[PDB]
């Protein structure tokens, strides 16, 4: 029994859809 | 297909009492709980009812630590007084057992059941000796088969297993394999047909009941 | 191929061994996700059905859990009695099992066969047989036709009553069947009686799960038919009041919760009193907990206003928000917030410092814990504080200076959370980034000293709040950033972030050194070429940060050096483009930069163009008079109008990208317009220059402080044209100030980099297949159908849905649009068909095209689906060429 909300509606580092360009992008470049 | 299509939606009544009725968090409710109020020498059968109504609201993956408190105790169930309260609930919290482990289960079960009188001879069948005889389930206890609810237990292992039986029979010829096929099929026959006749006797009035 | 993998799996099928037949059979659901189209559905269905038929009990449960999976599906099915009759054939089964599978199949199939007769008295009569597996299908399919057919719930709830209140029936049975009596909202008088039994019920079997079901039921057919609501409301009120049961109290607070999120309109006041003060009057902290999440639910709707003085509403709201427990004070808080920025009344502005004080001290308790709980909590304050800012900005000062102050002596998660809470309110109200900025460059040292895996995320966070809240550039902070990512930060991916960052706010130069810092660290050449192509792209950009106000040498120098690193960085671009990540929109969004870039330089020159005199023979005689320019500016005209609808078909091929983009797509629009109606007014029409500029919006709410910059911008042009309308005859030099300033004012506010240009999320399409080198009849006509289904990528409606789906269909010759139609099909479980009809009466080869357009909920047309073509070849047919030979030889 719980909701969920976010604090900035235009934040970009919400992880809800993730996508393949930065999915390889996020693997290729991080360390 | 019974131990599936049970698993089967209906009106949605038991998700809505588990969320109603388990959001309490008084996990008080152990196995090791249950098993003292089975094993309590005056018997409380309303105190064991207080734990398993609440086990009635648990999913089958977290019924799994209580399979052997309530299918150890049960033999306790047959004695004379037994409300039919108790023997429902644990007829219900075995099928939400046979939904998610049957074999262990009945394994358990029909070592559970065993009838007791030189118990120091428990003996312990393995799944392979109820492979091979499935009529092992019906040499239990003389009060199951007046007991609805056990009854109904041994019956669902008896199906299982002669089932099973017909399985390990065909792959045990074709390991042995390198006709057969026919002492096969005629063994299943006759397996079932005893099955079918040994039940029937059970339906029979014994000469107390004649009386 | 479709057809190719339903034999593949129909030889599974047909092989008689039952683990084969199953595993097809299981296999069927991933076959309708990758052919949706109704002719694989259709003879998938149809043979599944016959295995149904002939099958065991075991595959019929494999077809079963697959209809319950495929419910989308069986719309697609179209041919219905016969896979409903071979379906329906196993209910004359002696064995209960296969009876009770055929029941919860048509249960599962009763959306494409409601008022089946045959299936009705089937339901019927399982009801009262003696199986409990065949009674248990029985209840369920009697469910499902209930909710479907209004015939079914008429017909059955007198028996539903029956086997209700019978003593033989079982309390279990009993538990059953209660929940079939929320499907009889079909008739006022049968919703009535419904409504009547369940009364009968509750009072008469109030037992903890009998009155719970009765009156979850109760609450979903008042929901449902929407009449007895406003009772169902005060007996729920009634319940939570009276039952001491904490479970029936549970219940009743879910069923209010459902209640106000579904009808919060039909709360009276008295409702929301009574609500109130049980939980005034309650000691139990979990039902508290739960009437608060009811009460803040409601005050975020209308029944706020409803329910309007010092209240019980306002006297608990107040005791709670200062709760130990956290959850209770948030949503006190809550509903403190809520009060305070939908309520302008004056006579509650004493609670808005409570509202504000209960947020700072939530703060204080949930910062340190660092707990999913107390994140939640935080994050339920945080949006709080975010939209008390919205509402009321006298108070963001101090809502800015609590954070400010929290951020200092708060963990690492609470820190990236207070972090997005800041760049809110900053994006909203930026006159409050200056007085943050100091706070938040010590919290960015202290965090990159020591920054080991969870200060990335904080990293970017600050970094985001500090080009968020810095209205103009950065030159020393700018230094710090650099230092503190060259220092330590061997994670490429937290400076990509920080550089998408950056050119999302405009501050390019530093998108453009991290950026340049992340070449070498990639593995794959087309990320190179995209990492290269947005170096190119922050450099471009930060050349034309040097315009002066009215140096026009200076800025065609900025704009040629501009136009020559945005080629480069297009070039790259165009390298970065591949397969399944073709980057379209930021390959047409640039190109349309690399335009009206250009387009403006060209403006510059005709700004110059005047000092080139014009012709005397021309001068001798009112346009014409001005000589070259005046053909220059028409052309100027055309050239912006022309990117203006370039720029509306960028907007109307996004139908996937968030609204900022699109806001800002449609700020690049209307800087092309502006350029083009202030050279129309000011040289080609002045006497048709229509009303004034008026704007009806005044001062609009901008989302972003581009935004604000965008139309202060537009404003001010407007202003200079209106006040130079008829001054000057177009030969003027006033007109080419007025036009260079413009292009000056409009270059120096910097272009911001939107999500839809790194990030893209929702990701729909359409497939279109459509029915076929094809020859047709000159007097025959071709007779098209085009089916398709609209595709998603996880969350399908992230932004907007489709509502319709228009289909325009021409036909060009000798491959023109000679067979234009359209038709705005609604597609029902993602799924349009229809038949076009196309003339083909001249002979020749004819180029069908159709291309797929989308209408949105609100109404707006997107341009999405494919532009898929086919040729077809018209020939005359025998018959008529021999005829017409004939007769004229």
């Amino acid at each position: 029994a719980a909701a969920d909300v976010s604090v900035w509606e235009e934040n970009w580092e919400d992880d809800i859809v993730q996508d393949d360009f930065n999915q390889q992008l996020r693997l290729e470049m991080e360390r | 297909v019974d131990d599936w299509i049970c698993e089967e939606e209906i009106t949605g009544t038991d998700a809505l009492l588990r969320r109603m009725l388990l959001t309490n968090n008084a996990k008080n409710h152990s196995p090791k709980q249950l098993q003292e109020a089975f094993s309590a020498v005056p018997v409380n059968n309303t105190q064991v009812m207080q734990i398993i109504e609440h086990l009635t609201l648990l999913s089958a993956s977290e019924l799994i630590p209580y399979a052997e408190v309530l299918t150890s105790n049960m033999s306790q169930l047959l004695n004379s007084g037994v409300p039919r309260r108790i023997l429902q609930t644990v007829n219900k919290l075995w099928m939400v057992l046979n939904t998610v482990m049957p074999r262990r289960l009945w394994v358990m079960t029909v070592n559970a059941l065993q009838p007791s009188i030189k118990f120091v001879r428990q003996q312990k069948y393995t799944q392979n000796d109820l492979m091979i005889d499935p009529l092992i389930v019906l040499r239990c206890d003389q009060r199951v088969h007046r007991c609805p609810p056990l009854m109904d237990i041994t019956l669902h292992m008896l199906n299982g297993y002669l089932l099973a039986s017909k399985a390990y029979l065909s792959a045990h010829l074709k390991e042995t394999e390198q006709t057969r096929e026919e002492l096969k099929n005629a063994l299943l026959a006759a397996q079932d047909s005893a099955a079918v006749q040994i039940l029937l006797e059970i339906c029979l009035p014994t000469e107390e009941e004649k009386a | 191929d479709a057809n190719s993998a339903l034999m593949e799996l129909d030889k599974g099928l047909r092989s008689g061994k039952l683990g084969e037949q199953c595993e097809a059979v299981v296999r069927f659901p991933r076959l309708f996700q990758k052919y949706p189209f109704p002719i694989l559905i259709n003879s998938a269905f149809l043979k599944l059905a016959d295995v149904f038929r002939v099958g065991n009990n075991f595959l019929r449960l494999c077809v079963l859990k697959v209809t319950q999976q495929s419910e989308k599906h069986l719309e697609k099915i179209l041919n219905v009695d016969e896979f409903v009759k071979r379906i329906f054939s196993v209910i004359h089964s002696n064995d209960p099992v296969a009876r009770a599978i055929t029941l919860r199949m048509l249960g599962s199939l009763a959306s494409i066969i409601p008022e089946r007769k045959n299936a009705h008295h089937s339901i019927r009569q399982s009801l009262d047989s003696h199986d409990n597996v065949e009674v248990e299908a029985a209840v369920f399919a009697a469910a499902n036709f209930s909710a479907q057919s209004k015939d079914f719930a008429v017909g059955i709830c007198n028996k539903i009553s029956e086997m209700i209140q019978g003593l033989a029936t079982p309390v279990d049975l009993k538990l059953k069947l209660i929940p079939i009596l929320q499907h009889m909202h079909h008739d006022a008088i049968l919703a009535s009686s419904a409504r009547q039994l369940l009364q009968q019920l509750v009072t008469s079997y109030p037992s903890t799960k009998m009155v719970i079901v009765s009156l979850h039921t109760f609450t979903l057919l008042a929901a449902s038919s929407l009449v007895d609501t406003p009772k169902q409301i005060q007996l729920l009120l009634q319940y939570l009041k009276n039952d001491p049961r904490k479970a029936v109290k549970r219940l009743a607070i879910q069923d209010l919760k459902l209640l106000a999120n579904k009808t919060p309109h039909t709360w009276s006041r008295e409702n929301i009193q009574a609500l109130c003060e049980c939980a005034l009057q309650t000691p139990y902290d979990s039902l508290k907990l739960g009437m608060l999440s009811v009460l803040s639910t409601l005050s975020g709707t209308i029944a706020i206003k409803h329910y309007f003085r010092s209240s019980d509403l306002v006297k608990l709201a107040q005791e709670c928000c200062y709760h130990n427990n956290r959850g209770i004070a948030a949503h006190g808080v809550r509903v403190l917030t809520n009060i305070t920025v939908s309520c302008q009344e004056k006579d509650l502005l004493a609670l808005e410092q409570d509202a504000v004080f209960g947020l700072e001290s939530l703060l204080v308790l949930c910062s340190q814990d660092d707990s999913p709980g107390a994140q939640a909590t935080l994050k339920i304050a945080l949006n709080c504080m975010v939209k008390l800012a919205k509402g009321r900005p006298h108070l963001s000062q101090s809502v800015v200076e609590t954070l400010l102050t929290q951020l200092h002596s708060a963990q690492d998660a609470a820190r990236i959370l207070m972090c997005h809470c800041l760049a809110a309110i900053a994006m909203q109200l930026p006159v409050l980034g200056d007085g943050m900025l100091g706070d938040l460059m010590e919290l960015y040292k202290v965090i990159g000293r020591s920054a080991t895996d969870k200060q990335q995320e904080l990293l970017v966070s600050l970094a985001t709040v500090i080009f968020v809240a810095s209205q103009k550039a950065l030159s020393v902070e700018s230094k710090a950033v650099i230092k503190q990512q060259l220092e330590s930060v061997s994670n490429g991916w937290t400076v990509y972030r920080i550089a998408r960052q950056a050119s999302r706010m405009g501050n390019h130069d530093m998108a453009k050194e991290l950026y340049q810092s992340l070449l070498t660290q990639v593995a794959s050449e087309h990320f190179y070429f995209w990492l290269n192509s947005l170096k190119e792209f922050s450099h471009a950009e930060q050349c034309l940060t040097g315009l002066q106000e009215e140096n026009y040498s200076s800025a065609l120098s900025c704009i040629a050096e501009s136009l020559k690193f945005y080629h480069k960085g297009i070039a790259s671009l165009t390298a970065a483009s591949t397969p399944l990540n073709p980057l379209s929109f930021q390959c047409e969004f640039v190109k349309l930069r690399i335009d009206l870039l250009q387009a403006f330089s060209q403006l510059i020159c005709t700004c110059n163009s005047l000092k080139t005199s014009p012709p005397p023979a021309i001068a001798t005689t009112d346009l014409q008079r001005c000589g070259r320019i005046s053909n220059q500016m028409k052309q100027s005209m055309e050239e912006f109008r022309s990117l203006a609808s370039r720029y509306g078909d960028l907007y109307q091929a996004s139908f996937d990208a968030d609204s900022a983009t699109l806001r800002n797509v449609e700020l690049q629009q209307q800087s092309c317009l502006l350029i083009s109606h202030a050279i129309e007014a000011l040289i080609l029409d002045p006497e048709s220059a229509s009303f004034q500029e008026y704007g009806s919006t005044g001062t609009a709410h901008a989302d972003s402080e581009y935004e604000r910059r965008m139309m202060s911008v537009y404003n001010h042009v407007l202003e200079e044209v209106e006040s130079l309308n008829r001054k000057y005859t177009p030969v003027s030099y006033m007109h080419t100030a007025c036009l260079c300033n413009a292009i000056i004012a409009l270059l120096k506010v910097p272009l911001s980099f939107q999500r839809y240009f790194f990030q893209k999320l929702q990701s729909t399409s359409i497939k279109l297949a459509l029915s076929p080198p094809i020859a047709v009849q000159n007097n025959q006509q071709l007779a098209l159908k085009v089916e398709g289904v609209v595709q998603h990528g996880s969350k399908p409606g992230l932004f907007r849905k489709i509502q319709s789906v228009c289909l325009n269909v021409s036909s060009t010759l000798q491959s023109n649009m000679t067979n234009e139609m359209e038709q705005r099909v609604e597609p029902h479980n993602d799924y349009f068909s229809t038949q076009f009809l196309l003339n083909f009466a001249i002979l020749g080869t004819h180029n069908i095209t159709v291309e797929s357009s989308v209408k949105d909920a609100n109404g707006i047309v997107w341009k999405t689906g494919p532009r898929t073509t086919i040729f077809v070849k018209s020939l005359e047919d025998p018959y008529s060429q021999q005829i017409r030979l004939q007769q004229q030889q």
